[PDB]
RNA sequence: AUAGGUUUGGUCCUAGCCUUUCUAUUAGCUCUUAGUAAGAUUACACAUGCAAGCAUCCCCGUUCCAGUGAGUUCACCCUCUAAAUCACCACGAUCAAAAGGGACAAGCAUCAAGCACGCAGCAAUGCAGCUCAAAACGCUUAGCCUAGCCACACCCCCACGGGAAACAGCAGUGAUUAACCUUUAGCAAUAAACGAAAGUUUAACUAAGCUAUACUAACCCCAGGGUUGGUCAAUUUCGUGCCAGCCACCGCGGUCACACGAUUAACCCAAGUCAAUAGAAGCCGGCGUAAAGAGUGUUUUAGAUCAAAUAAAGCUAAAAAAAUAGACUACGAAAGUGGCUUUAACAUAUCUGAACACACAAUAGCUAAGACCCAAACUGGGAUUAGAUACCCCACUAUGCUUAGCAACAGUUAAAUCAACAAAACUGCUCGCCAGAACACUACGAGCCACAGCUUAAAACUCAAA
């Protein structure tokens, strides 16, 4: 079987389950957490389960982790403007931490839907080209138009061999 | 191995495939230097018809002549394909019948 | 790729098969090959009448206006297509060729009458 | 009709089992040869029987003559029948991963019309049992006796939906993509129903197979997978 | 992979090799038509003809298109900003160089060190730094990430200069390779150049020629190729007799050969068939007995969650090493430690983690000296059968002696215990190691030493097993 505990974490589908897409301001996220203590349990889970998803959805944000440097776990976000955002995470479950960061620094569903609609415009259905970029290679694939000579020979009157 | 070891070692590196007597080519042209017979390895007994040929690559190699009866002589041009002769150790080339000087086997 | 000089131009790139032409209206660098790299596809043109007896022309008018406003040139066939669509004035040569064909048909009719 | 090959005994039918000394008839049972081997001479034969409605079994028979071995194996098989539970009488209730000795078997429940994409011996035994849709992969040593024993063991140790409902005291609700968001209750507890919901495990600690995940992610590239084949 | 064949007297396990599938090229045999697509082996040498003009002179273009794959992280993103198109007053868009930042193929660590590869100051100058086992530096291989892109354009990377006289433009040729398209037509369409324009030019391109390489559709008569022991669909009668011959693997052939040759019949595919070659598909598996975990301890960038010792002094009873205690099981990292007294004295508040660092350890042998009762490899002498006793006896060396030196850790017994035998099974986490046999405790390279060497450790040929 797949090695390690919770191998589902190492599947693309789980990695794409992440619902936190940081705004463009966020550059760095530091995660200070403690290896022992019940009050930091959620933070530990946040490192175990959700940091991979956050990194997957935010490949250009620098995520760094720190262990047993402070009595209390916390998150810090550095923004492009130079601002710092501190999030205390004692007594908070990993899900609560995810919701908090999504609310304060995550793009809303409206902005994401706008981005997908913008992405849609790039692939105009009316263009003709290779399958990698377009739905159809040629107009001859459209019913009612003259089909390929490869699949249906043209009449002699439309071929140059019989016109020259 | 652990995940760290698999990461450090990386994807398996399949060694490059070994080139055979034809050097990765379907056939090779050759010039017959001498014709002779060789005896099989012994669960079997026969006098297998073989010829030494200088290939277009310059290497000299032993080839097996299939069929009943051949008219190959020295300085004649032949085409040799791959395929081991299972009885003869070290013979890994076979003369193509019906190409250049080597004619097709005479009927009966 | 850096070309010495050159400009963008909206032109017709030929695809399809032997004796079955089809055109893509594209904005591309003039030095690029006819059916090679382009900047954007701005429409299509099927010169063969379909089962309904129509020649189908698709024009991305918004993007055509954008690229003309960005300094793109137009090939003569594209100018003639835009004139036929009513987007541009009729090109002078459509008018002149129509007049020439009228005169030729008049000469043929006069020959028939003379005979 | 031939078996798995022209010269192979495997897959060949031996007909119904003989009427037993107990006085039962078995005209609804079909017998299939799974293996024939020369014992150094005598013959050892592994055969399987089944009525196509969940009752199936297998047995070994040893005799100097092949037909005597067949008869012994068939008659002993009919008296060692497993009953195999079938979901909707066409497939298994859930995926079954087992290892018998050095033979590993992964079985996957499949929708209707999927067919039997299994080892040929597994196809024969499934046809005897009455399973019509299933996927199976055999790994490790492909030993025919171990394969048969592991198959019967895993298929006899499958938990039905009613069993799960009674154990967990909860409704087993089926979701089908072809049926939209409609909830289909396939089983309800016979006793009282627990009012506290199951813990909503955010990430279950299940043992995944790299084979399935690799196929799901599209990184499988085998030229032998998903080949067109005759109806089974 | 839905798998299959093949190691044995037999079963099981492990493990390689091969079979079945899909493409491409070449070869044998065969081949009717129509449409379409694709089309030197060679960065070897090229006869011949064409491939760039336009235009009232200036200019502009010939820097493009077309070609090839030799070399090979100039291709991508961001910053800045030329040239170019259009605004044409720029405002600014579009496009896109040079420069700055980042990213960017494969194999080999037997390529482990590179050798100036950094920083600070206006400069003078100052500091000694910079990259690298998380792979620097180096060698080898290869066009790439294909609406296309990169590189090159006879060679000397470049091209002032030199070799020298150039098809990697189209058609065509010689040589070479298993590899082999016509020395056609037209600028009618589209594209490019030029012109104010009518227009002119273009081996781009368009329309044709050749070719079962491929796809599509046919066919009025018209079918071939391979195969038929098992894997794997399908043999009649003769010939031959371990010969001739055949096979992808296992194998067949010694007078009844379904396995060779002919013949009959059948089977598969079919204008093809399928012989050779090359791709397509490879490690989340293991390490007692099959390849792979037995010297000991400490540190180590990081990762994990499991936070009767020893040495030194003395002393000694039975007869130098220590009866009883010891039926004890203690001390130490291991090796080892068992007479008595005294003095020092037995690391560490998580775990894993050095071939390369430091300590030990046992292993015999050398270099200086010294002692020499006894024993004794070698070296001599004595006695013995009928190649004496190798073996018994005597003597004496090196030496024996004394100094001075050279899988780990943390949990569980819940499950179906579990190939087999060993040693009841498993989990989590980490490190090391292993991918058929032999070549090979090997060769070469490197390091260490140095009479013998030790560590790391291949390749060619061969086999279907081991
Ligand atoms: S692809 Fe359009 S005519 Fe063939
Ligand atoms: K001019
Ligand atoms: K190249
Ligand atoms: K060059
Ligand atoms: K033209
Ligand atoms: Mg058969
Ligand atoms: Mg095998
Ligand atoms: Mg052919
Ligand atoms: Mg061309
Ligand atoms: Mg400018
Ligand atoms: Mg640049
Ligand atoms: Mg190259
Ligand atoms: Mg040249
Ligand atoms: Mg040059
Ligand atoms: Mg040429
Ligand atoms: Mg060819
Ligand atoms: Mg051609
Ligand atoms: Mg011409
Ligand atoms: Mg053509
Ligand atoms: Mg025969
Ligand atoms: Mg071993
Ligand atoms: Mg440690
Ligand atoms: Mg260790
Ligand atoms: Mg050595
Ligand atoms: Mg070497």
């Amino acid at each position: 079987p797949m090695k390690g505990r919770f191998p589902i974490r190492r599947t693309l589908q789980y990695l794409s389950q992440g619902n936190v897409v940081f705004k463009d301001s966020v550059k760095v996220m530091t995660v200070n957490y403690n290896t022992h203590g019940e009050l930091g349990e959620g933070a530990r889970k946040f490192v175990f389960f959700n940091i991979p998803q956050i990194q997957y959805k935010n490949p250009w944000v620098q995520i760094m982790m720190f262990k047993n440097m402070t009595p209390s776990p916390f998150l810090r976000f550095y923004l492009d403007s130079g601002e710092q955002v501190l999030v205390d995470v004692e007594t908070k479950s990993n899900k609560e931490i995810m919701e908090h960061i999504r609310k304060i620094l995550g793009k809303n569903e409206e902005t994401l839907r706008e981005e997908e609609e913008e992405k849609k415009q790039l692939s105009h259905p009316a263009n003709f080209g290779p399958r990698k970029y377009c739905l159809r290679e040629c107009i001859c694939e459209v019913e009612g138009q003259v089909p390929c000579p490869s699949l249906v020979p043209l009449p002699k009157e439309m071929r140059g061999k019989y016109k020259a | 191995a652990t995940l760290n070891q698999m990461h450090r070692l990386g994807p398996p590196k399949r060694p490059p495939r070994k080139l055979g007597p034809t050097e990765g080519r379907p056939q090779l042209k050759g010039v017959v230097l001498c014709t002779f017979t060789r005896k099989p390895k012994k669960p079997n007994s026969a006098n297998r018809k073989c010829c030494r040929v200088r290939l277009s690559t310059g290497r000299e190699a032993v080839c097996f002549i299939p069929g009943e009866g051949h008219t190959l002589q020295e300085h004649q041009i032949v085409l040799v394909e791959g395929g081991r002769t299972q009885d003869l150790p070290g013979v890994k080339l076979t003369v193509v019948r019906g190409k250049y000087d080597c004619g097709h086997v005479q009927k009966k | 790729k850096a070309y010495r000089g050159g400009h963008l131009t909206i032109r017709l790139a030929l695809g399809g098969c032997t004796n079955r032409p089809f055109y893509r209206i594209v904005a591309a660098h003039n030095k690029c090959p006819r059916d090679g790299r382009f900047v954007e596809q701005l429409g299509s043109y099927d010169p063969l009448p379909n089962s309904h007896g129509e020649k189908l022309v698709a024009l991305n008018l918004d993007r055509i206006r954008h690229w003309i406003g960005c300094g793109a040139h137009l090939s003569k066939p594209m100018e003639k297509l835009l004139g036929l669509a009513g987007f541009f004035p009729l090109h002078p040569m459509m008018i002149t060729n129509a007049e020439r064909l009228r005169r030729k048909r008049a000469r043929e009719v006069l020959l028939a009458s003379q005979k | 009709e031939r078996g798995w090959s022209g010269n192979s005994w495997g897959g060949i039918s031996l007909g119904p089992p003989d009427p037993g000394p107990c006085g039962e008839t078995y005209e609804d049972f079909d017998t299939r040869i799974l293996e024939v081997r020369n014992v150094f001479k005598s013959i050892r034969v592994l055969v399987a029987v089944g009525n196509g409605k969940g009752a199936a079994g297998f047995s070994i028979g040893k005799a100097t003559d092949r037909m005597d071995a067949f008869r012994k194996a068939k008659n002993r098989a009919v008296h060692h029948l497993h009953y195999i539970e079938r979901y909707e009488d066409h497939t298994i209730f859930h995926d079954i991963s087992l290892r018998f000795k050095r033979t590993h078997i992964k079985m996957k429940k499949q929708p209707k019309g999927y067919g039997l994409r299994c080892h040929r011996a597994i196809i024969t035994i499934c046809r005897l049992i009455g399973i019509k849709d299933m996927y199976a992969k055999v790994s490790g040593s492909i030993n025919m006796l171990s394969l048969t024993q592991g198959l019967f063991r895993g298929l006899s140790r499958q938990e039905t939906h009613q069993q799960l409902a009674d154990k967990k005291g909860l409704h087993v609700v089926e979701i089908r993509e072809e049926c939209g968001p409609l909830p289909i209750v396939v089983a309800s507890p016979r006793g009282p129903l627990r009012k506290d919901p199951e813990p909503e495990d955010e990430v279950p600690d299940v043992k995944l197979d790299w084979e399935d995940v690799k196929t799901a992610q599209g990184m499988k590239r085998s030229v032998w997978s998903n080949l067109k084949r005759a109806a089974t």
